[PDB]
């Protein structure tokens, strides 16, 4: 099973979702 | 040379290639200088200096934003894009046309940059009315980007030619890429060619008093968006069909490979409103809709990150390495060629996840016409697509010239690639934290060095970032310019085939492949997209046309 | 054999893979539709097209004299007419009480220019010929820098106006 290839995503998903969040917490406190 | 008889595409292809290259260079000049200023340091009176023909920072910046965004880029594609399906098919390609092709892009080239050296047309890369350029900045710049028209019809009638003689075969996995590429560019095109027909040529030329500047930037974000994926995809078949060879393995997946293609196809141009989510006039309810088909594009990169990843492991472990880890150890990275677009994904990943905060709608707002969007698109297009081109210089340009890289030549080009990737980095931290402070991107900031403050510690990384990137552009000038003018030639070189790889097929893939081969169903489904996206809100515009007067203000 | 192996997990993986991506993007689909629906979309401009001519904009009407710009128009709402021209805004400073709805009614009688409230979520581009429109509600009181965020010219990175909030 393709192990590393996983670990990509994983990294991947986690650099989305703090990108993400980090900025829907931002646009709530200029809000 | 008796091979470019036999290949005279190897030679039309190198006059592309340099040509792009040379932009490239001449724009990259004014990077340093404009990651200095975002650090507070102003440059630009030495710049003046070396340059005095640059009049002002937005000069320079429009200089930056054509030469390296719209002509290094397009040339690239036009190279690539090309050539590889035509080495690919073992067929030739209408060479009056392709010639014809280039001598449109050297003629565009050359009218456009005239009023942009003599401080004639300072509007910037977009140029937004009612700011008002002089007419050969349009002209120019029209018969450029129609260039590309030619390579439509060039690559379609490759692929014409070859069903002809094939009927009932499959088109060839790096074919079916242009041929996707190609008539998605087509539909995208639309946009840029009805704003300059109908609006930006009479304009300038005294035929109408005004430019309504709403109609004009929906027509232009029309273009703009799919003008990004027409950068990106020259590399994504790069990193595809080339690169798992490179590393030591193979492409993992046919069909998948396909299928993001595909889908950039259908999702890459019904989505400009993006780009307008602080517009005025254009309903919040059509911002939305491209929105949720924004976050859809998304899907095909994605997909891109898995399917590279497993081929790239797959390598890993072909060459012996064990563990979760060890496949990484395993890949060349005494190979600039591989290293190269592998440096340049992974900064894709931080650049992909500031795109779609970008596309959220609201959250947009946070971000807009802030430091944080020119961190976000160098990591994309000035980090992975330039890398992979310059990783090409080392397989493509021995392909195409017979001329050898040298041991020396290959450790100044992993160097090269190191210190660039380095410094996209560094900027994109200095740019991105700049922006969540406010900083907006397009000024001069350094010309008032007490607006800023509290952006004092990212201003830092833009300076070193500055510097570094310094370093990385003159070493590469110096070897782009040892390979090219190096005495030593070796004809065996150019009569080789390219290091295409091989494929792991399985038992489902042909029925996938065959719906996928339906090419005119798809297009006329991604034409169909663009009207409903697109139409409803230009009938309105269009209705209550509104032009005003334009203004010089440099 | 080990080829075919591997793209039969390689391919159920990537399944996996799809459909994770798939929900987390219909999940920020939600959570924006979330942001639609409450207080914080006013800064969303309308999507009505009210024109209007950018050569007699000084001369006649509601941004001729911006001493007279802030206007009430409801029991806790206030209307101010802005226009953003090169290279500075009027009025300057604006002047509005905490706590209240304020309507910006802004344009332009020259170039495109931008109009981002440092602090806010206010962030949105003026076109000549068009009024740009957006609400807020300031609940903190004190100044606010305004910045011109698209390129207008070489004045452009000296463009900003204030905001006053007055307790
Ligand atoms: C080539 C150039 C570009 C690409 C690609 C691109 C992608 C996106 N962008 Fe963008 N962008 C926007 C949204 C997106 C979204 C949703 C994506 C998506 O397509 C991105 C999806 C990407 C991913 C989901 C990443 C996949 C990750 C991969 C593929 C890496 C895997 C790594 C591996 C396999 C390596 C492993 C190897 C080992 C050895 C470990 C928006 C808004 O929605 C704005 C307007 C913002 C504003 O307010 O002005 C925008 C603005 C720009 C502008 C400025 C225009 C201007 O001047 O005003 C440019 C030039 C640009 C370029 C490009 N952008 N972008
Ligand atoms: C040494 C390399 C580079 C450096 C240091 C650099 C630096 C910069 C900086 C600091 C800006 C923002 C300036 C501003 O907003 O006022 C900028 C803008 C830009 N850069 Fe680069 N850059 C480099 C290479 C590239 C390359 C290779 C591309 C494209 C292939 C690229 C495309 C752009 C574009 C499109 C803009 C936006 C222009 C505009 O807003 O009108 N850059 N660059
Ligand atoms: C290396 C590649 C480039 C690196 C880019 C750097 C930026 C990374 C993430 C930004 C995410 C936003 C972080 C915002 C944090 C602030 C926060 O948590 O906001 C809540 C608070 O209430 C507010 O007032
Ligand atoms: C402006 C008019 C210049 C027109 C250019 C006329 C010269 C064209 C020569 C040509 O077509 O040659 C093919 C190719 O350049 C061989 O290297
Ligand atoms: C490379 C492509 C070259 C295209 C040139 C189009 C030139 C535009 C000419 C169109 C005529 C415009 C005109 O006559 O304007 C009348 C208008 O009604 C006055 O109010
Ligand atoms: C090669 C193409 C030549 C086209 C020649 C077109 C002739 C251009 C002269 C008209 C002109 O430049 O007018 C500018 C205008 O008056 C100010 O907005
Ligand atoms: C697949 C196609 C996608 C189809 C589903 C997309 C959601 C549709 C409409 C939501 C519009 C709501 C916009 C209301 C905002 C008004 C507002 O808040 O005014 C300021
Ligand atoms: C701070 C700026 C960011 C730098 C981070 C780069 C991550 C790169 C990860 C990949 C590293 C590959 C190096 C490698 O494994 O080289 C083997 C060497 O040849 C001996 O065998
Ligand atoms: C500590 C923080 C200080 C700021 C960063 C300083 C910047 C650059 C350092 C020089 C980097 C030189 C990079 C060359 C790496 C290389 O070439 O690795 C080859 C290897 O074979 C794999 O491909
Ligand atoms: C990494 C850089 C992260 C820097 C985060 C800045 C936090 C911020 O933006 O402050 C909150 C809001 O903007 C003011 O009310
Ligand atoms: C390695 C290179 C730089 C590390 C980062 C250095 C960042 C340290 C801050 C330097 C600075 O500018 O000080 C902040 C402020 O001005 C206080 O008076
Ligand atoms: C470390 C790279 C060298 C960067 C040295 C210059 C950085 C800078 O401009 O700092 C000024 C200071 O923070 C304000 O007085
Ligand atoms: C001039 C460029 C011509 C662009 C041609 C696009 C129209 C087209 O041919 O679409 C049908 C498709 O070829 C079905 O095989
Ligand atoms: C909380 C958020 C943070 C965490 C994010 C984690 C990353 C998410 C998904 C990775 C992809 C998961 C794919 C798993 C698929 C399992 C599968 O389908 O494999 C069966 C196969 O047949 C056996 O041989
Ligand atoms: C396998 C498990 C299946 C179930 C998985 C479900 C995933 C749900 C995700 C997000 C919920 C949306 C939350 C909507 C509420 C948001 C409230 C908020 O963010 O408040 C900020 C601010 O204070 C207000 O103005
Ligand atoms: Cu007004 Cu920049
Ligand atoms: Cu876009």
């Amino acid at each position: 099973k393709p192990k590393g290839a996983l670990a990509v995503i994983l990294v991947l998903t986690l650099t989305i979702l703090v990108f993400w969040l980090g900025v829907y917490a931002v646009f709530f406190a200029r809000g | 040379s008796r091979v470019y008889e036999a290949y005279p595409e190897k030679k039309a292809t190198l006059y592309f290639l340099v040509l792009g290259f040379l932009a490239l260079i001449v724009g990259s000049l004014f990077g340093p200088f404009q990651a200095l200023n975002y650090g507070n340091v102003d440059a630009y009176p030495l710049l003046k200096r070396l340059l005095p023909f640059v009049q002002s920072y937005y000069q320079g910046l429009t200089l930056h934003g054509v030469l390296n965004a719209i002509v290094f880029t397009q040339l690239f594609a036009q190279a690539i894009m090309v050539y590889l399906p035509a080495r690919e098919l073992n067929m030739r390609p209408n060479m009056g046309l392709m010639w014809l092709s280039w001598w449109m892009a050297f003629i565009g080239l050359v009218v456009a940059a005239l009023p942009l050296l003599a401080n004639e047309a300072t509007v910037l890369y977009t140029f937004y009315p009612p700011l008002k350029g002089h007419w050969a900045f349009y002209l120019g710049a029209s018969v450029f980007v129609l260039s590309t028209w030619v390579s439509i019809y060039i690559v379609l009638d490759l692929w014409r030619r070859w069903k002809a003689a094939n009927p009932g075969k499959v088109t060839p996995l790096v074919t079916y890429m242009a041929v996707v590429f190609w008539l998605m560019w087509f539909l995208a095109s639309l946009g840029l060619v009805l704003e300059a027909v109908l609006f930006l040529l009479p304009w300038s030329f005294g035929l109408v008093e005004g430019v309504d500047p709403l109609v004009a930037r929906t027509l232009f974000w029309w273009t703009g968006h799919p003008i990004v994926y027409f950068w990106l995809l020259p590399a994504y078949a790069i990193i595809y069909t080339i690169l798992p060879k490179q590393a030591g393995g193979k492409l993992v997946s046919d069909p998948m490979a396909r299928l993001a293609f595909l889908l950039f196809l259908l999702l890459s141009t019904p989505v400009g409103f993006h780009h307008q989510f602080a517009d005025p006039g254009i309903d919040p309810t059509w911002k939305m809709i491209h929105s949720v088909l924004t976050l859809f594009v998304a899907v095909p990169s994605l997909m891109t990150a898995f399917t590279v990843a497993a081929s790239l492991e797959f390598a890993g472990r072909l060459r012996g390495g064990r563990g979760l880890f060890g496949w990484i150890r395993a890949l060349p990275w005494d190979n600039p060629a591989f290293v190269a677009p592998v440096l340049g994904l992974l900064g894709f990943i931080p650049g992909g996840a500031g795109g779609i905060v970008n596309a959220s709608f609201t959250l947009d707002y946070v971000v807009h016409n802030t430091a944080w969007v020119p961190g976000h698109f160098h990591l994309q297009v000035a980090s992975l697509v330039t890398l992979t081109a310059m990783g090409s210089l080392y397989w493509l340009l021995p392909n195409l010239t017979g001329k050898p890289i040298s041991d020396a030549q290959r450790r100044l080009g992993l160097a090269v690639v190191w210190l660039w990737f380095l410094g996209m980095m560094i900027m994109a931290v200095g740019l991105h934290w700049a922006g969540l402070l406010n900083v907006p991107r397009r000024a001069y900031i350094a010309q008032v060095p007490d607006a800023y403050p509290h952006a004092a510690v990212p201003m830092v990384f833009n300076v070193l970032a500055g510097i570094v990137l310094l370093v990385a552009l003159l070493l590469f000038i110096y070897g782009l310019f040892s390979v090219l003018l190096s005495r030593e030639r070796k004809p065996e070189l150019a009569e080789a085939p390219l290091p295409f790889a091989e494929v792991i097929s399985g038992p489902e893939d042909r029925r996938l492949v065959l719906a996928m081969d339906r090419i005119g169903f798809w297009f006329a489904v991604a034409a169909i997209l663009v009207v409903l996206a697109y139409g409803p809100t230009l009938v309105q515009l269009f209705g209550h046309l509104n032009p005003v007067p334009g203004w010089r203000l440099w | 054999v080990d080829e075919h192996k591997a793209h039969k997990a390689i391919l159920a993986y990537e399944k996996g893979w799809l459909a994770f991506s798939l929900a987390m993007l219909f999940v920020f689909i939600a959570l924006i539709a979330y942001t639609l629906a409450t207080h914080t979309a006013g800064v969303i401009p309308a999507g009505k097209l009210e024109r209007v001519d950018p050569t007699t904009v000084r001369q006649e009407g509601p941004w001729a004299d911006p001493a007279q710009a802030v206007v009430q128009t409801g029991p806790n709402q206030y209307t101010v007419y802005v226009l953003a021209f090169a290279f500075g805004y009027q009025p300057n400073p604006i002047e509005v009480p905490q706590g209240a709805e304020i309507v910006f009614k802004i344009t332009s009688p020259d170039v495109i220019h931008g109009f981002h409230v440092e602090g806010t979520n206010i962030n949105v581009e003026v076109l000549p010929g068009e009024v740009s429109t957006v609400r807020y509600t300031f609940k903190r009181p004190g100044e606010y820098r305004i910045i011109c965020n698209q390129y207008c010219g070489l004045g452009h990175q000296n463009m900003f106006g204030t905001i006053v909030v007055k307790e």
